[PDB]
């Protein structure tokens, strides 16, 4: 498809 | 140099790929979606869970601030149409077995049924043609529900009593279950026309004569099939407890209602708070607000009950839970047969069935005698509320994509009059069990998410895809 | 031999190797007109990217045909297919050629006369020519032994005003710097171990990341043995390179060994020669990506925390279950010491060639070449869950959100096998008549290329540390693959000549390729080439030549693009898969890339014209070329509506066009016996434009990009590589729209285009000093224009470490043009905005991009760079004599020394990527490791 | 009668020369065998290529041999299972194997 | 430590 990122932590 | 060497030797000869080799993919590819990324975003929309304070990912889903470009279902659209439905198209040209064609047409029709509940319109009459029509018109949700319901009727009428030769991971060639799924798919779709007010005379008699025959399915309609090992796990767990870190925590409406009804099912899927050992829920969209009102050290993950994934690994994907089948029967008796005795039957059998799946068998007394007891149901509309709520809980951690469809059709739970911030202020004013408009809300129109966006992959490639509309534009069968 | 009628550039081995690069191409980086050369990163052993006159192959074969002697050389690349989570690059196929064996490079740029080298040449050709025989001095022994260091080049520009926190408040465990301003007071930090906690002054540590890196060290030893006679020659050569780059640990390793024997002999009439070469390499990479990698873990460090103070594993607070931050990130020292990512590669190549002259005016040449490789990848990562999850804060105390779940460990191993056989069978005819000269050439080409691998992976490791396919209680995964294509063509090249003044050339070739549908294998592509030396009193005009050419360069398809396939079922889901078998049932699915047997061959047409002149006995020289390239009917898996059954269909595309200008000017202002000063200026400007992708599939196709995020396309009207990204909503008047309640911008209804990948123009400026035996050469590389994605900016933004995020001294602000959309039923009304981004939500305003939102992280591709510096001392012969030495040249050098970048770019050397040395690499840089400064010494000793 | 006659073709080539200070040998051998068991199941293909050369200037001599060797085999497996021979001996004396 | 043959049919 189109590759997914990931948000981090805070 | 022999040139005739251009046959891809990493895949079998097409001649050899027969219908029983393809058909098992339909069931799984569907479940890849309905139990995977779709089940996810429906979960937020139906207000079961929420974004953990100490992480970000589903922010734009809980605050409704995603757009058509966020591709929030492009993946599952590819699976549903280029995975399941094509293989379903192949099976139907590769096997003349009316029992196999029948179960393919049901899995075919179940896919379309989900597409339609997501963007109302869906390609249909022109889909699944190759180069011969790369840009297929998006038929309308009413046309699709119609067409596929006709595909099931034509196909049921073709059964000649012979059995299946295809590997069935769902009902293991037990036709009389597949007929059951079919009727249940009809019951669910028929109730939508009615409450959407289209041909509601016929469909009220078609539901009557359906529920009368009780030719439904036993148990749940599912894919029990997964394993706790890479690439073999329940699609929702694999994505969120493996591919990502823990992101979900329990929402204010679900924790309240369970906690006010004395429901012991509050422990199946919801862990107590790692800080003070009670069940705490987070107001929809409120991650960024709650942290602004309390400290920053005072709304961490320890302050809210996290969703438990322990049970996720092997947990099957469900297409039609039993508990929900009953709750649809108990709705039909209740409001189209005037049969308050047989509604109470199905209503309890609903509540009881779900208490079985979660492992609290023999405990329905907890709510079947206190609070959610059918006695205390005063109005014959206080009852539908009782049926409609218990269906909401019946589907938690089971079939979210419906729990968001049944929340849209029967617009129950009620949307709470009070804003998120007001409920945070004086919780007193909150009716337990009522949705809450997300604290942040990208919807220029307010109110709750009524649909998913069109696939970006279909926006860029199909000139005929409908124009983008905000999240508050309802689907063809939600009219309030 | 300047009968050539299209642009081309020659270089001399000495120039190639003087920069002492471990590679042949990265030295000519900014030095030749219309040869775009960029290494993927400063990680040792990585790939280099060489694209000539624009991207033409919309995916993804744009390297030029490297040809050694003159057998095509394998230029295969070995980088990761998942740059977002496991990033690495292990090499370019040509990285294995030993620069000290180069005698003459000649880059043919023209797509018009290519029939000698076939279809691959439409990307340009890099003709290399290896050093050969003597007699000389001297026993015939050269020795260059070098020693260089490497230092970090650009780190992102940090803020030293606020330390560890989130929302603006103080936190003990954060992975970013949204904390209060720097008191100097003493606060806690880090996890709690055995009822104790560390306690440090809250002050900025401005060098804490700069201090993390060491000084990379690399020794290199080369050696050659040479001699010749009146009927033979013989060259033997060896070379060793051993790099340990600037990241701490052996994690960034590159070892290169080569060997080569090249001999000819004449006995006739008949000549026979043979070049044979062996090339080894062992890379280890410090993986990149969004996961638990070393850089993504490094950048997520508050400004007050001491990195180098985390290495000592005997300090409990640095062990994994008590690391100072749990937020999806691990001690960068522990990552480099316990994760594995290896590659090892053995290769054999060479040629046999049998010249045979006969009947006075004819010659016969047969030339077979073989380029076989075997390469073995090995990666594995600990079972952190079993080692550290129970009973630690990071930990059982982090529930699902622990960085350790579900890292249950993984090990995998892949063995790849490649092999090409090329065969040429030619006959050549060279007869003068009166003042004319006729040179003809007729031949046959044969090419066979095959690749295959066997991959096996194993998850959830039983003994948490040991990496081995027998170390796991769960099912293993197994993959297998092989491609084989073959090609035959017949060709012919005519060369005409008139008193060394006119040079006319006509080429014709016809290929049958195995990758095209059976009823349409054959394609035919001719060409024509004119050279006029209108230079036939002065003594002031040394050389004058004018150039033109009109030619075609057919091309086939990738393998196995015709017939439909039924892959074994598997379903891509976000961050996972569901792959058959299940449970005990296997299954096949209909393949998601629709075949097509109506494909027709690709056809590139080019027009070119040029002009070359010199003056004052070659003390002023310039060369200009204008080109117009059209790559038609390219066979591409073009994107398609998933509702159609497939996700893409293989069809011939339209024209991908590159028009441009290439210009070289060079002069010698001073040239006096003992002292010469040289100037060189080269300028390339190119105009990319996709002209028309098939309409029935829509306008556009994706070349690469994230999901619901910044992706990079190829759109009908536009250049090759248009970006889109989320841009904030504007009223019909100005005017950033913001949320009435939080203050943050409101994403517009679509993604806005935000720029292509291309430089607007590229140029470089070079100068050379010679005084007695002293040499001094300086080369500057200037590339301006375009844009690229940078998670390096993104993550430093998200994290509050980039200087940019000390904007309003983190005081609550109202976005300076903001306005609110006021919707009543159906009426749009904009109000001057009154709601402020509160302090607590300043983080979110930046993490998302600020007022640019997502398009914020498209960075200006543009930089000026101090490419190389080469100080060379050639000892005088008079200093030797009493010694075995026949020449000695001490050399001191430095590469990639300094980089100057607009102003919007405080983040990356723009020369980075995480997506490989070709088209898809122009997408960006997903926390590529820092690029690096290089400098060393080198000792040449002839014998 | 079950067995055919295996066939095998061979081809060799060498190139050779020298001077008073150097020598050069370059060679290529090629074999292809299809043994007497029926079918192509008994196959051997061998290819070699070798280049060897020396050179004296000095005092100093330097030489180098480099060789590449290919082979593709196919073996008509033996054993006690469903293999080809053990299946052949277990044949009655009156049964026609070529039928 | 050894190896098993099998008998045949008859
Ligand atoms: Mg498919
Ligand atoms: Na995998
Ligand atoms: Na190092
Ligand atoms: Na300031
Ligand atoms: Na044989």
């Amino acid at each position: 498809g189109g590759g997914g990122g990931g948000g981090g932590g805070g | 140099c022999d040139l005739n060497i251009n046959d891809d030797p990493n895949y079998p000869m097409n001649d050899q790929v027969t219908a029983d080799l393809i058909f098992p993919s339909i069931s799984a590819s569907i479940a890849s979606a309905v139990g995977g990324e779709i089940y996810n975003y429906a979960g937020f929309f139906a207000q079961y869970y929420e974004q953990k304070p100490e992480s970000n990912q589903y922010n734009t889903l809980c605050e409704y601030t995603f757009t058509e470009s966020s591709q929030q279902m492009d993946y599952s659209y590819r699976i549903l149409f280029a995975g399941a439905l094509e293989d379903a198209k192949q099976v139907l040209e590769k096997t003349t077995n009316p029992a196999d064609r029948f179960a393919t047409t049901i899995l075919r029709a179940y896919a379309f049924q989900i597409m339609v509940d997501n963007t109302s319109d869906s390609p249909y009459s022109e889909a699944l043609q190759g180069n011969a029509n790369a840009t297929p018109k998006w038929d309308t949700g009413e046309t699709v529900y119609k067409g596929i319901l006709g595909e099931i009727d034509a196909a049921e009428a073709a059964l000649d009593g012979s059995g299946m030769d295809v590997p069935d991971l769902i009902f293991n060639k037990n036709i009389a279950q597949w007929k059951g799924f079919a009727n249940a798919l009809r019951l669910r779709m028929y109730l939508r026309f009615i409450d959407a007010n289209i041909d509601a005379a016929s469909y009220t008699e078609k539901v009557k004569t359906l529920v009368q025959n009780n030719e439904f399915f036993t148990g749940d309609v599912k894919l029990d099939c997964f394993l706790d090992e890479t690439d073999k796990r329940n699609p929702w767990y694999n994505t969120n407890a493996v591919g990502l870190t823990g992101n979900h925590c329990a929402a204010y409406p679900l924790v309240s209602y369970l906690s006010s009804t004395g429901d012991p099912r509050i422990a199946y899927g919801i862990s107590k708070t790692d800080a003070d050992g009670k069940y705490v829920g987070q107001l929809p969209g409120g991650k960024t607000h709650m942290q602004s009102i309390l400290g920053t050290d005072n709304w961490k993950n320890k302050n809210v009950s996290a969703i438990d994934y322990s049970i996720g690994a092997t947990k099957p994907v469900y297409f039609f839970t039993q508990a929900e089948l009953q709750f649809l029967i108990a709705e039909v008796y209740a409001r189209f047969h005037n049969d308050d005795a047989n509604a109470k039957s199905a209503y309890e059998a609903g509540v009881t069935a779900d208490f079985a799946v979660r492992g609290f068998a023999g405990q329905e007394n907890t709510i079947l005698e206190g609070a959610c007891a059918w006695s205390a149901a005063s109005t014959q509309a206080d009852k539908l509320n009782l049926i409609y709520m218990q269906k909401w809980v019946s589907l938690f951690y089971m079939d979210h994509m419906e729990a968001w469809s049944e929340i849209r059709r029967t617009d129950c739970p009620k949307l709470s009059s009070y804003s998120a911030a007001q409920i945070q202020a004086s919780e007193s004013v909150y009716t337990p069990g009522e949705l809450v408009a997300p604290w942040t809300n990208g919807l220029e129109a307010g109110g709750l998410m009524k649909r998913m966006t069109y696939p970006l992959s279909a926006r860029q490639q199909n000139v005929n895809t409908p124009a983008g509309v905000p999240g508050s534009t309802p689907v063809w069968w939600d009219i309030k | 031999e300047k009968a050539l009628g299209y642009a081309a550039t020659s270089v001399g081995g000495e120039k190639i190797a003087e920069s002492r690069t471990s590679d042949v191409m990265s030295s000519l980086a900014g030095k030749i007109a219309g040869v775009q050369i960029s290494s993927t990163s400063s990680d040792p052993g990585a790939s280099n990217s060489v694209i000539i006159r624009g991207v033409s192959s919309l995916s993804g074969t744009n390297q030029p045909l490297y040809v050694v002697d003159g057998v095509p050389l394998n230029n295969s690349t070995v980088y990761s297919t998942d740059g977002l989570n496991s990033g690495y690059d292990f090499g370019n196929g040509a990285n294995a050629i030993n620069p000290d064996d180069v005698a003459n490079m000649t880059i043919l740029k023209g797509a018009a006369a290519t029939a000698l080298y076939g279809s691959r040449a439409a990307n340009g050709v890099v003709m290399i020519t290896t050093k050969s025989g003597r007699k000389e001095k001297g026993v015939g022994i050269e020795y260059n032994g070098g020693v260089q260091w490497s230092t970090v080049l650009r780190l992102p520009e940090f803020q030293n005003e606020f330390g560890m926190g989130w929302n603006g408040n103080h936190t003990e465990l954060e992975n970013g710097s949204w904390g209060p301003r720097f008191d100097g007071s003493m606060q806690l930090w880090g996890n709690v171990y055995n009822n104790s906690q560390k306690l440090k002054p809250y002050v900025a540590m401005p060098d804490n990341i700069k201090d993390f890196f060491d000084a990379g060290f690399r020794y290199s030893n080369s050696l050659s043995f040479n001699g010749a006679t009146d009927k033979s020659d013989y060259y033997v050569s060896f070379s060793q390179i051993s790099d340990d780059g600037m990241i701490p640990t052996d994690a960034d390793s590159y070892d290169k060994y080569t060997f080569s024997a090249r001999g000819s002999h004449k006995a006739g009439a008949l000549t026979f020669s043979s070049s044979l070469n062996y090339a080894y390499q062992k890379n280890n990479f410090a993986t990149t990506g969004q996961g638990l990698s070393m850089l993504n873990s490094l950048y997520q460090t508050p400004r007050d925390i001491s990195i180098i103070g985390l290495e000592d594993q005997n300090d409990p607070f640095n062990t994994p279950g008590y690391y100072y931050t749990p937020y999806g990130v691990m001690n960068p020292y522990y990552i480099l010491n316990n994760y594995l990512n290896e590659y090892e590669s053995e290769r054999f190549y060479g040629k046999f060639q049998l010249d045979y002259e006969f009947l006075k005016y004819f010659k016969f040449t047969y030339r077979m070449g073989l380029d076989t490789t075997t390469g073995q990848s090995d990666k594995g990562k600990p079972n952190l869950y079993a080692l550290y999850y129970e009973g630690t804060p990071n930990g059982e105390g982090q529930g699902s959100s622990s960085p350790f779940s579900g890292e249950t460990g993984q090990y995998s191993e892949q063995i790849t096998r490649r092999r090409e056989i090329n065969q040429d069978i030619m006959v050549n005819f060279n007869m003068p008549v009166n003042d004319f000269n006729i040179n003809a050439l007729v031949g046959f080409n044969g090419n066979e290329r095959k690749v295959s691998y066997q991959y096996s992976e194993v998850n959830d490791l039983t003994i948490p540390t040991w990496f081995n396919l027998k170390n796991s209680g769960k099912t293993p995964i197994v993959e297998q693959h092989m491609e084989l294509r073959r090609l035959m063509g017949v060709f012919g090249q005519f060369e005409g000549s008139w008193k060394n003044m006119l040079y006319l050339t006509v080429t014709a070739r016809n290929d049958w390729s195995s990758t095209l549908p059976k009823e349409n294998r054959s394609f035919f592509y001719p060409g024509i080439t004119g050279s006029f030396i209108f230079s036939e009193l002065q003594d002031v005009i040394t050389f004058g030549k004018i150039r033109a050419s009109w030619g075609k360069t057919g091309n086939d398809a990738d393998v196995y693009m015709v017939n439909p396939v039924y892959a074994q079922s598997s379903n891509r889901i976000p961050f996972g898969s569901l792959t058959f078998p299940l449970g005990g049932v296997n299954a096949y699915s209909a393949g998601n890339v629709l075949g097509s047997n109506t494909l027709s061959p690709e056809m590139t047409t080019e027009s070119e014209v040029g002009l070359n002149m010199a003056f004052f006995k070659n003390r002023l020289s310039f060369d200009v070329s204008y080109y117009n390239r059209n790559t038609d009917k390219q066979i591409f898996s073009l994107a398609m509506d998933p509702a159609s059954g497939y996700t893409a269909q293989n069809m011939n595309l339209g024209k991908i066009r590159n028009r441009g200008i290439e210009l070289l000017i060079s002069g010698t202002p001073i040239r006096t016996k003992d002292f010469s000063w040289e100037l060189t200026w080269n300028f390339t400007k190119n105009w990319s434009k996709v002209i028309s992708l098939p309409e029935e599939l829509g306008g556009i196709t994706t070349i690469y990009g994230l999901n619901g995020g910044t992706s990079m396309y190829a759109i009908t009207g536009m250049p090759v590589g248009v970006f889109k990204a989320q841009v904030a909503e504007r009223d019909p008047q100005g005017r950033i729209v913001v949320n009435s309640s939080t203050g943050l911008p409101v994403e517009a209804s679509e993604f806005g285009i935000c720029g292509d990948m291309n430089n607007k123009y590229q140029m470089g400026v070079s100068t050379n000093l010679k005084y007695k035996g002293i040499s001094l050469g300086i080369d500057f590389d200037i590339r301006q224009g375009g844009v690229m994605y940078s998670r390096t900016k993104d993550i430093n933004y998200f994290t509050g470490n980039a200087i940019q995020t000390a904007y309003n001294d983190r005081n609550p602000l109202i976005v300076p043009n903001s306005v609110n959309k006021i919707v009543n039923g159906e009426n749009v009304t904009y109000v001057e905005n009154t709601t402020p981004i509160t302090s607590s939500n300043i983080y979110k305003y930046w993490g998302d991009g600020g007022s640019d939102m997502g398009s914020c992280f498209l960075v200006d591709k543009s930089y000026v760079k101090l490419r190389s510096v080469v100080l060379g001392w050639d000892l005088p012969k008079r200093w030797l004599a009493k010694t075995p030495f026949q020449a000695v040249k001490v050399s001191a050098y430095g590469n990639n020394l300094f980089v100057w970048t607009p102003s919007s770019n405080t983040f990356i050397d723009p020369e980075m990527t995480s997506f490989g040395n070709d088209l898809e690499g122009n997408y960006g840089e997903y926390t590529a490791n820092p690029s690096s400064r290089r400098f060393g010494f080198n000792l040449m000793v002839k014998f």
